């Protein structure tokens, strides 16, 4: 019987948070959306300026959105003089999970708070979050930082485990216990290429438990509503993309195109042509970026407008000689294109008339080019 | 830091209520049931009602109407803990009172949930259950209930659910032995981004994920687990459909 140092204050923390009435609220939300969003997200910041977003990031920025519309959110219950008096925040201060990996392997579990969340944008957001991440891991964590946590995240699903009951500690509203994202366990053992084809995608299990005493199984499990319609909102991933600097359309929530590869195929064969007749249309080569409507004003650039969807992304297609391949994933081809014509060269080459010319460009254009050496 | 404390006066009684909860000992049985019968069921009893003489079953009506036959074959899912004279006692009431969660949008938005009962369920056939569940709704939806009517609630029924929320774990107030947490009835997560045709092509169906949060001074876990199998067992026989045709003049084999 080992008595219990530094780690008793965590037991002490467990049995103040026994006065608290809890209750769970979970709820599944597709997440193929974020996926196949994240996919363009990190390409495009690794080919212009750095960084790198996380599923975090936005997951914790839709929390942030959502608890300005349900208010009783970042509230606790307290008791003042013997009064029900509950505490309303001036700052929606996000609580992490943040594990410190320490000296001697002791794996210091900290809760780092983002402050000032309420007024913030995704660019402030992430910019607060990779600070107090940075700091975190480098042990220049200061003590008011730990103190404000109104409400936070847990991630179970890093361990596999889909979802979590997790125990709620007093001065917090509620605690989103944020599930592992991933295929169910009864398609875990079937083909990628069985799952695309039926259209299967990956889930989140997010898990919000609450106070009983303010939060009423309505307000949460509304608030848990509103976090799945951002998640696979259009507006939102617009925002999203404005903050980061990309110019590009983003990936939108549509249901499957029931139609066969034949008919789509046809479809993408007539999209790459166009995206070759006018890709300049569509690029990033104006710097002072004026016309913000150039990039969304083309429906013959828009995949949506083809008969395709997010969940055709990974099917192959009868390409007749895009990127030499005769058959390729639609996200393969649309990176192609996107890299080749959309990005800063808008290529005007289809208007000539010899053909070994086109034949020509077509090679040093749409080809994963190299990136120059640092001499 | 520049906060506001109010004090509670009528949300104040619900605090005060989530208090008494902390000494019930809960645990809570979790089962999906495919729902793709009672759905397919409803297409038929509420066109047939429409074509005759008016009247809609909404799947509340069913889900309450199992969990009080339910109640009929385990009776301990009825009683609730009590101590009277420091003595382990269990009420064992006479009415099987079944709650609902209606809420009652007022008159400035205020949105008052509050717990009605339909009383002596037991003694009860289809047409009489539905017809004291559509006065304590009438009644409800316009001011008229009697505050006889939010005393004797022996066991409750949520719906979280209707927000879309897949499954809930409720906390159970004092006086009631159970409380059921009835899921969002619908297609899961993954299947979300496939097409209609491709689902019903293959034979996917839309489900509930019905809860059951409990006292664990009376109520052990085999018994609620039991009664959450016995209720998927009506909402997928033949005889319950039968009875249910039969008392809404439905002359047709469901
Ligand atoms: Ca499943």
């Amino acid at each position: 019987q080992i008595l219990r140092g530094a780690a008793a204050a965590v037991v002490k923390n467990m049995n103040a948070s026994l006065e608290v009435p809890t209750a769970t609220s979970v709820r599944a939300i597709p997440a193929k959306l974020m996926i196949d969003n994240r996919v363009v997200i990190n390409n495009h910041l690794k080919r212009t300026r750095g960084g790198k977003i996380s599923f975090t990031h936005l997951l914790g920025y839709a929390i942030v959105q959502a608890v300005k519309k349900f208010p009783n959110m970042n509230r606790h219950f307290a008791v003042v003089d013997g009064k029900p008096t509950a505490i309303t925040p001036a700052h929606t201060n996000l609580g992490l999970a943040i594990d410190l990996q320490g000296k001697d392997g002791n794996r210091s579990l900290v809760v780092a708070a983002i402050k000032r969340c309420e007024t913030m944008r995704f660019g402030q957001f992430i910019a607060a979050y990779e600070d107090i991440v940075r700091r975190a891991r480098d042990g220049k964590l200061t003590a008011e930082d730990f103190s404000g946590v109104t409400i936070s995240l847990t991630n179970p699903g890093t361990l596999g485990t889909v979802h979590s009951v997790p125990r709620l500690m007093q001065g917090q509203g509620a605690i989103i216990g944020a599930g592992a994202m991933e295929y169910p366990a009864e398609f875990q053992g079937a083909s990628e290429e069985r799952i695309a084809d039926l259209g299967i995608g990956k889930l989140i299990t997010l898990t919000s438990t609450y106070d009983h005493r303010i939060i009423q199984g309505a307000e949460s499990g509304d608030f848990l509503r509103t976090i799945h319609q951002l998640l696979l909102d259009d507006d939102f991933f617009d925002e999203i993309f404005r903050e980061l600097g990309i110019p590009y359309e983003p990936v939108r929530w549509r249901t499957d195109n029931p139609d066969s590869i034949e008919d789509k195929n046809a479809r993408v064969i007539e999209l790459i042509a166009a995206y070759r007749n006018r890709g300049h249309l569509m690029a990033d080569i104006d710097p002072l970026r004026l016309d913000n409507t150039r990039f969304r004003s083309h429906p013959d650039l828009d995949v949506n407008s083809h008969g395709l969807t997010l969940w055709d992304l990974d099917r192959e297609f009868k390409v007749d000689g895009f990127a030499g391949v005769q058959r390729k994933k639609l996200r393969d081809i649309l990176s192609v294109l996107r890299d080749a014509y959309c990005r800063h060269v808008g290529v005007e080459y289809t208007h000539i008339l010899e053909p070994e010319q086109q034949r020509w460009i077509q090679e040093r254009v749409e080809t994963k080019h190299d990136k120059p050496t640092v001499a | 830091g520049d906060e506001s404390q109010i004090l509670r006066g009528a949300a104040a009684a619900v605090v005060k209520n989530m208090n008494a909860s902390l000494e019930v000992p809960t645990a809570t049985s979790v089962r999906a049931i495919p729902a793709k019968l009672m759905i397919d069921n409803r297409v038929v009893i509420n066109n047939h009602l429409k074509r005759t003489r008016g009247g809609k079953i909404s799947f509340t009506h069913l889900l309450g109407y199992a969990i009080v036959q339910a109640v009929k074959k385990f009776p301990n899912m009825n009683r609730h803990f009590a101590v009277v004279d420091g003595k382990p006692t269990a009420i064992t009431p006479a009415h099987t009172n079944l709650g609902l969660a209606i809420d009652l949008q007022g008159k400035d938005g205020n949105r008052s949930l509050v717990v009605a009962a339909i009383k002596r369920c037991e003694t009860m056939r289809f047409g009489q259950f539905i017809a004291a569940y559509e006065d304590i709704v009438r009644r409800a939806r316009d001011g008229k209930l009697t505050a006889e009517d939010f005393s004797g609630v022996t066991i409750s029924l949520t719906n979280p659910g209707t927000l879309g929320t897949v499954h809930s774990v409720p906390r159970l107030m004092q006086g009631q032995g159970a409380i059921i947490g009835a899921g969002a009835m619908e297609y899961p997560a993954e299947f979300q981004g496939a097409s209609e045709e491709r689902i019903a092509d293959l034979g996917i169906g839309k489900l509930i994920t019905l809860t059951s949060t409990y006292d664990h001074r009376i109520i052990q876990g085999a018994e609620s687990g039991d009664f959450l199998r016995t209720i998927h067992q009506l909402l997928l026989d033949d005889d319950f459909f039968d009875e249910i045709f039969r008392e809404l003049g439905i002359p047709y084999e469901p």
